[PDB]
RNA sequence: UUAGGCGGCCACAGCGGUGGGGUUGCCUCCCGUACCCAUCCCGAACACGGAAGAUAAGCCCACCAGCGUUCCGGGGAGUACUGGAGUGCGCGAGCCUCUGGGAAACCCGGUUCGCCGCCACC
RNA sequence: AGUGCAAGAGCAAAAGAUAGCUUGACAGUGUUCUUCCCAACGAGGAACGCUGACGCGAAAGCGUGGUCUAGCGAACCAAUU
RNA sequence: CCUGUCAAACUCCAAACUUACAGACGCCGUUUGACGCGGGGAUUCCGGUGCGCGGGGUA
């Protein structure tokens, strides 16, 4: 399972592109979802691969980002372990973690909204002009590479 | 052969055993294939149909199988070709089979010829076939009297040993009387 | 083996390649049956622009009618060698041209199942000098 | 194009590799389709008649009965639906 | 007129004569010089390397050609060596000499298009390398930057 | 399939070559023209009638790779080309990096001298 | 090679050649594609049927002119069936 | 036999890629009715630029 990240923009954008990520459900920079690594979903993001920033995150992280990040199909209400506890099949955000990074099941599975809205890098991120290998932001991650970005848009 | 853009001919083009317009012209019908073949010393009637991996053959009769059923004369001639036909076109109704066209190969369509005695046989034991009656020969040369009179001309047996001297278009008519009631494999 | 394998005579040939006839009478003497037309292809100079048009006779002969023939025609030649085909045939002379296979020819010339006669099966120039020079007369 | 006839452009599409060249085999000109079933479209170089128009070549319709032994085969051109007379000599089942 | 109007390789193949006629004849005047009768029996063999794929008009050719074989006469008329120059001018060239108007050019010459790396000249020495300096002057005659490369020569 | 008939795929099956096989299931060559039929001339062929002979052709069986073809290993080659991205380089032509694909020639070594279906048959 | 004529394509027991026979280059009426990709638009063209009448063939079958893509023309008026 | 080169109107080969149909996942629709059907009203038929691929042209 893998972290995705729109860093650019949707002006210039082919639209066949943007219609990717539009079914991966990110309609805005700095929205984030977490997506399956099956054949069908990795031929997306090989697609979408020069605007987004993806890779597996950790335990933690994810977790952080969960706790911090995650809401309802609908409303404000904070996703902390009680509402894990009293709205999924799990006890707590540890327990959701685990079960999306093993791919059993997904955000819109338990009732929350498959985006994770990510705040702005702080720090900065390593510019989109660039892939990683370039030292940029954008295509693959390492899990500490993903894990960095993702914490410091907790 | 010479190279890369050299065509070698289909297999039974090269073996110039299968004529493909005839044969496409032939499936036309959709109907299944009364197919002639002969012999130097027989004669091979088969109802062939079309299948998925080749022809399928659901009934056939050889003019070897005749003397089964009492035939003590030589098998390559009208008479023949004509029971061979029927005995075919009987185990045909058996399986089922109520039409067909007639195939005759790499053969030639003369008037009197042994694939239209097929022919008429197989119409006789009851298959349907798009025909022509005056292009079959005149039931006594296929009854095999033309071989009795050239016997006439005798001064020497026309059958080597065989069976009788002067011949018999009778042993014809026993044969086919007998495969017109009964017996078994029809 | 052999027997199989012994040359004979298949067809003669007597064709005069006149160039537009009265010419067939005395084939038809000379071997005995019916001549055939020769209608000729191409537009050329020697007047002979017509393409289906009368331009010789030949006749071919078969079994008896090419020995009974031969058994004159031969007598008539001299020639041998290098005048021999590569696959045993010769012509000499009006023309007298003798085609010479053996036995399994058929195969190659039947409508079903025809095939082409092996070169081992061919009959060669030599193995031909030889059935024929043994037959009333001499090689070279 | 220069032109604008039914073959225009249509110099590869129409031609065979030298290899299958020559008759093609009677097997497939007989097929039967029943309606319902999806068939590819592709002319045959080698044959002749129930063609359609070339530039159908390629597209996958549905047998809906037929004309004659010509086949009825119905497919969606752009956006437009259009139907096909055309000969079992030029469809194959798909899958 | 000058290389500036032909030497990029930016128009599409133009070479088929069963549809062009009027094309001027060459200028080059050999391909093999020097011994000929020999075959590439010579211990020493340099090559003359375009850096840059561009066109050369045949005009280049027999120019760059006739400066380094010209030259190679250090040697002598009949001297020990063979030089050749591997490339023929294919590509037709036109001009369009009514303004913008029906502009499809007459064809004006003949170029040959050579990639980066190709070796357009090849020389067979002794040790006697005075094709290296034929070729400094082979290339002072055609657009590009050349590279001079010794093959079989381990005598340094 | 101790040899046949109708085929499907239509060179992996072609081209060329070697060896083996028949009182019979057989196929052939073969023998022969009163008939049905036949040659713009010839029972050559086509057609018909038939077994004295033969396994030499064909055919069937076993095998050979020199040519052609099919597929595979290793090398060429992750080269050539290329879909997506870049305030990377270059006067420019053009190039480079990241990402997703990825060849042809040719060389060397294997493979390939058909496979399969229905029917008939000591 | 040939197949009337551009170019490209198709074709070998043929779509080519030879021979013989024949007039389907037929009347009527349609389906569909094309003309006009997608996407409306006439004449024209083609493909594929049917009804009727025929030709040839043992027969399956072939023949809706020429192997395929050019060779075409509204309303008003006249002549004609 | 050896040796030196090419093709927009060459091809024994042959991509990336574009494309018909189908299934799967995604997204979307069934009170926001999609897909589609029928009808009313237009405006529009001087376009331009960047990038990739081009054809013409010294540009
Ligand atoms: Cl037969
Ligand atoms: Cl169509
Ligand atoms: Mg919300
Ligand atoms: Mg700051
Ligand atoms: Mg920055
Ligand atoms: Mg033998
Ligand atoms: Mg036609
Ligand atoms: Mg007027
Ligand atoms: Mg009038
Ligand atoms: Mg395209
Ligand atoms: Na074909
Ligand atoms: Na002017
Ligand atoms: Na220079
Ligand atoms: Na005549
Ligand atoms: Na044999
Ligand atoms: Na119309």
């Amino acid at each position: 399972m893998h972290a995705l990240v729109q860093l650019r923009g949707e002006v210039n954008m082919h639209t066949d592109i943007q219609d990717t990520l539009e079914m991966l459900n990110i309609h805005h920079v700095n929205h984030c979802t977490l997506v399956p690594e099956t054949d069908a979903y990795r031929g997306m993001v090989a697609k979408v691969n020069d605007f987004v920033a993806f890779g597996e995150p950790s335990q933690e992280t994810l977790e952080t980002v969960l706790a911090t990040r995650a809401e309802p199909l609908e409303g404000d209400a904070d996703v902390d372990d009680e509402w894990v506890a009293e709205h999924t099949d799990y006890d707590d955000i540890s327990g959701l973690a685990f079960a999306l990074l093993s791919e059993e099941t997904t955000l819109r599975e338990q009732g929350l909204s498959p985006t994770l809205r990510l705040h702005p890098p702080r720090g900065g991120h390593d510019g989109v002009k660039h892939p990683v290998k370039e030292g940029g932001q954008l295509g693959k991650h390492d899990t500490e590479g993903i894990d960095d970005l993702l914490e410091a848009m907790r | 052969a010479t190279g890369p853009r050299y065509k070698v001919p289909m297999r039974r083009r090269r073996e110039a055993r299968t004529d493909y317009h005839q044969r496409l012209r032939l499936l036309k019908s959709g109907k299944p294939r009364l197919v002639a073949r002969k012999s130097n010393k027989h004669v091979r009637a088969q109802l062939v149909t079309l299948g998925p991996n080749g022809d399928d053959t659901l009934a056939s009769a050889h003019s070897s199988d005749l003397a089964e059923y009492g035939w003590e004369a030589p098998t390559g001639n009208m008479p023949s070709a004509y029971l061979t036909g029927l005995l075919a076109g009987l185990r045909a109704q058996e399986a089922g089979v109520e039409e067909a066209v007639l195939d005759i190969g790499l053969n030639s369509p003369t008037p009197g010829s042994k694939v239209f005695a097929i022919q008429e046989g197989a119409i006789d034991a009851g298959l349907d076939i798009p025909h022509n009656d005056d292009v079959l020969a005149d039931w006594q040369r296929t009854r095999g009297a033309h071989i009795a009179e050239y016997d006439e001309q005798l001064e020497e047996p026309l059958y080597s040993g065989d069976f009788d001297a002067a011949d018999l278009p009778e042993h014809f008519d026993e044969l086919r009387e007998t495969l017109l009631d009964g017996d078994i494999e029809l | 083996f052999h027997e199989m394998r012994e040359p004979r005579i298949e067809k003669v040939v007597v064709h005069m390649g006149i160039g537009h006839a009265n010419a067939e009478d005395i084939l038809g003497e000379i071997t005995g049956q019916m001549p055939v037309r020769t209608k000729a292809k191409r537009t050329v100079g020697e007047f002979d622009i017509r393409e289906g048009d009368p331009i010789g006779a030949k006749v071919t002969l078969r079994d008896e009618m090419a020995e009974e023939f031969l058994q004159t025609a031969l007598p008539l030649a001299e020639l041998a060698t290098s005048q021999f085909d590569d696959t045993g045939n010769f012509s000499f002379g009006l023309d007298v041209t003798v085609n010479l296979v053996r036995p399994g020819y058929r195969v190659a010339k039947r409508d079903k199942a025809s095939r082409s006669i092996p070169t081992k099966h061919r009959l060669n120039p030599a193995d031909a000098v030889a059935f024929i020079e043994s037959t009333y007369d001499v090689e070279v | 194009p220069s032109s604008n006839g039914p073959l225009e452009g249509t110099r590869g599409k129409l031609k065979n590799k030298p290899r299958d060249r020559g008759t093609s085999p009677p097997q497939r000109a007989v097929e039967e389709f029943d309606d319902g079933e999806k068939v590819h479209l592709k002319i045959d170089p080698s044959v002749p008649n129930g063609r359609f128009h070339p530039r159908f070549d390629g597209q996958t319709g549905t047998v809906e009965g037929k004309q004659g032994d010509a086949y009825k085969v119905d497919i969606v051109d752009g956006g437009k639906e259009k139907t096909i007379i055309v000969t079992a000599a030029h469809l194959r089942r798909q899958e | 007129k000058p290389g500036a109007m032909y030497r990029n390789s930016s128009k599409p193949a133009y070479t088929r004569r069963e549809y062009i006629s009027g094309i001027p004849g060459k200028k080059i005047a050999q391909f093999d010089m020097g011994n000929n009768g020999a075959g590439p029996t010579y211990p020493a063999q340099v090559e003359l390397v375009v850096e840059k794929p561009v066109q050369i008009r045949h005009n280049a050719l027999e120019a760059a050609r006739v400066a380094a074989n010209r030259y190679v006469q250090n040697s002598g008329a009949a001297a020990n060596y063979k030089f050749r120059i591997r490339k023929f001018p294919f590509h037709v060239i036109r001009e369009n000499k009514d303004g913008m108007r029906a502009p499809f050019g007459k064809p004006v010459g003949t170029a040959a298009r050579v990639h980066g790396a190709n070796h357009i000249f090849i020389a067979w020495v002794n040790p006697d390398p005075n094709v290296e300096e034929a070729w400094r002057r082979a290339k002072m005659k055609v657009t590009p930057t050349i590279n001079i490369d010794s093959s079989p020569a381990g005598n340094a």
